[PDB]
RNA sequence: AAGACGGUCGAACUUGACUAUCUAGAGGAAGUAAAAGUCGUAACAAGGUUUCCGUAGGUGAACCUGCGGAAGGAUCAUUA
RNA sequence: CAGCCGCGGUAAUUCCAGCUCCAAUAGCGUAUAUUAAAGUUGCUGCAGUUAAAAAGCUCGUAGUUGGAUCUUGGGAGCGGCCGUCCCCUGCUCGGCGCCGGCCCGAAGCGUUUACUUUGAAAAAAUUAGAGUGUUCAAAGCAGGCCGCCUGGAUACCGCAGCUAGGAAUAAUGGAAUAGGACCGCGGUUCUAUUUUGUUGGUUUUCGGAACUGAGGCCAUGAUUAAGAGGGACGGCCGGGGGCAUUCGUAUUGCGCCGCUAGAGGUGAAAUUCUUGGACCGGCGCAAGACGGACCAGAGCGAAAGCAUUUGCCAAGAAUGUUUUCAUUAAUCAAGAACGAAAGUCGGAGGUUCGAAGACGAUCAGAUACCGUCGUAGUUCCGACCAUAAACGAUGCCGACUGGCGAUGCGGCGGCGUUAUUCCCAUGACCCGCCGGGCAGCUUCCGGGAAACCAAAGUCUUUGGGUUCCGGGGGGAGUAUGGUUGCAAAGCUGAAACUUAAAGGAAUUGACGGAAGGGCACCACCAGGA
RNA sequence: UAGUCGCCGUGCCUACCAUGGUGACCACGGGUGACGGGGAAUCAGGGUUCGAUUCCGGAGAGGGAGCCUGAGAAACGGCUA
RNA sequence: ACUAUGACUCUCUUAAGGUAGCCAAAUGCCUCGUCAUCUAAUUAGUGACGCGCAUGAAUGGAUGAACGAGAUUCCCACUG
RNA sequence: UCAAAGUUUGAGCUC
């Protein structure tokens, strides 16, 4: 049965993106998802989604830019110590100036690098660059 | 898909956004219900009803024009079965195959959709349990269970 | 692997630990029978008598007598075509002389022509057989 | 003190059972490695009876035939 | 000689010598175990259409993974619309004390884990590491000024246990036959204890445990109904299954009638049948196979497969649906049902063909290919069996990314033709849309060793979930052991030894008793010495 | 359950009752060229193998067994088979 | 292509010329056949070998648990 | 509208 929505969503971005396609509807909407997008909105890397409100699980909108080479997932979900957070974002990256690992923590949903700023380990969620 | 067959078939019915009544109908949820006990009465499933309902007086959901829902307005009258209907439409299928079966010992594939169909069984039997709504010493047996319909 | 799951760590080791076995060098190493079936039994020498002079023919292409030699280990009492090597060697060794004898860095291979001949002659006498092909030392007589 | 009755532990010998490991052994029957034999030429070109699969029986040897499959076939088509 | 490829058959850059030249230098060579190299055991990180590889199919408990949904924000002051510092529990004894009340401090209590951060706690030795002129260094922890001055630090130290902070993600409970909260009222039974100035005893008042009557108030109590799933309903659909029932010719056999001498069969013949009437034709009878042609790049079935008529029995995929329940689900060692042909055991039946076998033919041989006979078997019922190239040689679910026409089913809409005939509403055409379905074509989507695939795609930009299974060829699916079976055999399943290659796709040749084109009197054709 | 022994707790031992406990989360049984650890070698990151060996803990002095003596020994450079 | 043997071929004789299996057996003269085991020692007995004077297929061949007042050989305990 | 067609010194090919 469909288990991760979050992880059918990502794929069917890159495959939008490799297409570069202008926008995109993506089936069920998820809180979590919701906060990612909001994380790379902040940052600039796309335009204004909208969300389609059914009493239901939503539907969403991103009316896509074309900055974005990946937008990639981990499952499962691993709990990082601050040891391991240089080798995952060693291993996981293109390079040490760019490119972001997103990891939801107690503190709350934040890049590896605001991470390194609060002094907060935790679960990696996934990455984009 | 299906759980014991192939067929993946996407049809079933969508209910509209709106959870409001519309504004012809002027039938309370009083009246229902004395239809209700007296249909009960009678002897009829929730589903029938359900049917009866949307057909003549046009009401299609007592769950959106009123707040509860039917089942759970039985059971405080306490007109419901011993046991869940669906269970019961089951057994009564699958006595009916043995039935056929006894004097057509042949059917090979009356005797697979029977296994399957047993296995269907104790699969709700085990979320019926878990639901507490069946005693822990319940058990389909085929000597005992044609006592049941 | 296929089962990334997150609490599947006895299903995976126990997978990893079938599989080994299924690997050819690992159950070389690891069962005796390779150990024990082989006269030198995890070493580097073997002493032994010469008891004869053989000499085998060679495989195709190339075309040679090598001149292997009969030895009888002391310890186990399996018997051996230690081949000497080099020209005009085997004047030297005597019958009924004990001579050291180590490997050919194949681990359990034939090599080319002489078939099946996995060993060879170092010493004779205590004396090295370098140093008798070289002319620095003498046999004692 | 000498000494004796009794209890407990009990070395040791005798026997059996199971159990592990190594091992001699008349003669037989397989595989592999060298050869420039002897008998034929199945197979690869329709290999001169297309090939192969499963299963039965047969024959000095390679092989033969029966029944039902597959094409990795010598046909991706044959006409209201 | 050469680890390997290879060298040596009379000018040997490969041997034995000399002549030189190279690497390293008081050190180098050889052998064996072992490690990186090995993305050739792969969690990070392999493969599984064709190179080795997916259980024949489906069911199934443990195992593993599982949809969505509940707290978001607020107050005062701050810095260059933006960011940050300050704050976001509740329920007996004293002072920031102030004019019995208010706050604070203290004691006790808190629905619960994983996760994360701190500290303590950790034997030294070792490792890294600060300092330090062993004359450098390897070492040591010493030393330095001319009485004095200093060092003899520090870090890492898995996992589990404890200690206090944080609460997003993953569980987990709670109020639904309300034996439901607050705060109250009164009984029944039992008592902590204070009491009547002093000698003694009890119940009360007043406090603390169980039991038991009827209230007032609570916004009074039940998350949605998933392009998750099960079950119901409507008319359909289909070589779907079983049982019983009906029909057809042909077939071979028989009986009878007609004319008659050959018939058979082959590349060419004979054994064979035949003037005791063959073959051929007509009419009757007979038994068991088989249901042609209609029959499609069509349908249904878990899979093998499933097609003469009619009847009975039940089922199911798919469709329409504002039908009910509200997480009941997906995949699975162990265990189980089914599973073409041959084979086996009993009966029943024994028409055809036809393993075996015999003989007749060709042929150097043929114990085969050709022929005449012909046994078991081939048919039905009842008992076993579980193996095929059981092939799409392609495991199951789930999502996304190009078209194009055709088709089968259910459903919907829409001029007009055409039968019901006399309209409606149905039937056949006709033009479309919708769901999933067997297939087809198509392209620089991208992949792939290529052959090829809208999947064999979404891969060094490598992780959606889960089973099975492969790691040089042979030896060998053998041996030994175990288990099943009347037997046949099935299943599980090694080693020694040998060996440097085995294979795939595609290119150019050469060959072809494969086809298409074209030529020549050292080819033929027509002929001649 | 009640005692014995023992410095105490306990099938440590004795007697009387009850009939339990472990198991695909690999018990049980068999193997181990296994004393354990602190560590060493190797390395990109992950890991792999080794570690009798000068510090700690254990066990042992031909094989097994038994004991006096002592605060302390089931001692072996103390005894008896 | 060591000798031996003879896969293979022919011929004479008859209508073919002993296939599958088995043994010095209750069937073998020469014979106490030869080798191994069983004994200190074994012309007996058991297991392989086959040239079988003269094995052999319903005049049935080979096996084979249970049973035998059947024929032989050995071992334990036991005994005038 | 399908009877058959076997072999080839050991005495030296080749980037
Ligand atoms: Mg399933
Ligand atoms: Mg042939
Ligand atoms: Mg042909
Ligand atoms: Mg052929
Ligand atoms: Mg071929
Ligand atoms: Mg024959
Ligand atoms: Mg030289
Ligand atoms: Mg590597
Ligand atoms: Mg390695
Ligand atoms: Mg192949
Ligand atoms: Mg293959
Ligand atoms: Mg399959
Ligand atoms: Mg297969
Ligand atoms: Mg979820
Ligand atoms: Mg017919
Ligand atoms: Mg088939
Ligand atoms: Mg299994
Ligand atoms: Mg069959
Ligand atoms: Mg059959
Ligand atoms: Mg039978
Ligand atoms: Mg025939
Ligand atoms: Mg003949
Ligand atoms: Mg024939
Ligand atoms: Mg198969
Ligand atoms: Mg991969
Ligand atoms: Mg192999
Ligand atoms: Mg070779
Ligand atoms: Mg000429
Ligand atoms: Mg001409
Ligand atoms: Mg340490
Ligand atoms: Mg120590
Ligand atoms: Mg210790
Ligand atoms: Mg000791
Ligand atoms: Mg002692
Ligand atoms: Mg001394
Ligand atoms: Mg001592
Ligand atoms: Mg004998
Ligand atoms: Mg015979
Ligand atoms: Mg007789
Ligand atoms: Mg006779
Ligand atoms: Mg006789
Ligand atoms: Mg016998
Ligand atoms: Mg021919
Ligand atoms: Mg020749």
């Amino acid at each position: 049965v469909r288990m991760n929505v979050l992880a059918d969503a990502l794929k069917s971005i890159n495959n939008a993106e490799k297409r570069g396609k202008r926008q995109v509807l993506i089936r069920p909407c998820s809180k979590v998802i919701v906060r990612f997008l909001t994380v790379m909105m902040k940052h600039g890397y796309i335009g204004e989604f909208e969300i389609i409100d059914d009493h239901r699980a939503g539907k969403i909108v991103v009316n896509l830019t074309g900055r974005l080479n990946k937008c990639g997932v981990i499952s499962p979900r691993f709990d990082v110590q601050l040891k391991d957070l240089e080798k995952w974002q060693n291993n996981l990256l293109p390079s040490r100036q760019f490119g972001f690992i997103v990891l939801t923590t107690s503190a709350g949903i934040m890049d590896h690098e605001e991470a390194r700023r609060k002094h907060t380990g935790g679960k990696i969620l996934g990455f984009f660059f | 898909g299906r759980m014991h067959a192939p067929g993946k078939g996407l049809s079933q019915s969508a209910l509209p956004y709106r959870r409001s009544v519309p504004t012809w109908l002027k039938l309370t949820s009083d009246d229902v219900k004395e239809q209700i006990y007296k249909l009960a009465k009678k002897g009829l499933t929730p589903s029938q009803i359900g049917v009866i309902l949307r057909d003549s007086h046009g009401v299609a959901q007592v769950r959106f024009v009123t707040g509860n829902k039917i089942l759970r307005i039985l059971k405080s009258k306490g007109l419901a079965p011993d046991l869940p209907e669906d269970l019961y439409h089951l057994i009564k299928k699958a006595v009916a195959v043995r039935k056929h079966l006894e004097r057509n010992r042949k059917d090979k594939d009356a005797k697979f959709r029977l296994i399957l169909i047993e296995s269907r069984i104790h699969r709700l039997a085990r979320y019926y349990k878990t639901k507490r709504v069946l005693p822990p010493n319940w058990k389909y047996e085929s000597s005992t269970a044609s006592a049941l319909v | 692997g296929k089962c990334r799951g997150l609490r599947t760590a006895r299903k995976l080791r126990s997978h990893r630990r079938d599989q080994k076995w299924h690997d050819k060098q690992y159950k070389k190493a690891h069962l005796g029978t390779a150990l024990k079936a082989n006269p030198f039994g995890g070493a580097s020498h073997a002493k032994g008598i010469v008891l004869e002079k053989v000499g085998v023919e060679a495989k195709q292409p190339n075309s040679a007598i090598r001149k292997c030699v009969r030895v009888q280990l002391i310890k186990n009492g399996k018997k051996i075509t230690a081949f000497v090597p080099n020209d005009g060697c085997l004047n030297f060794i005597e019958e009924n002389d004990e001579v050291l004898v180590a490997g050919f860095g194949r681990k359990g291979h034939a090599v080319g022509d002489i078939p099946g001949v996995r060993f060879k002659v170092v010493k004779v006498a205590n004396v090295s057989l370098l140093a008798l092909y070289k002319g620095k030392k003498e046999r004692p007589r």
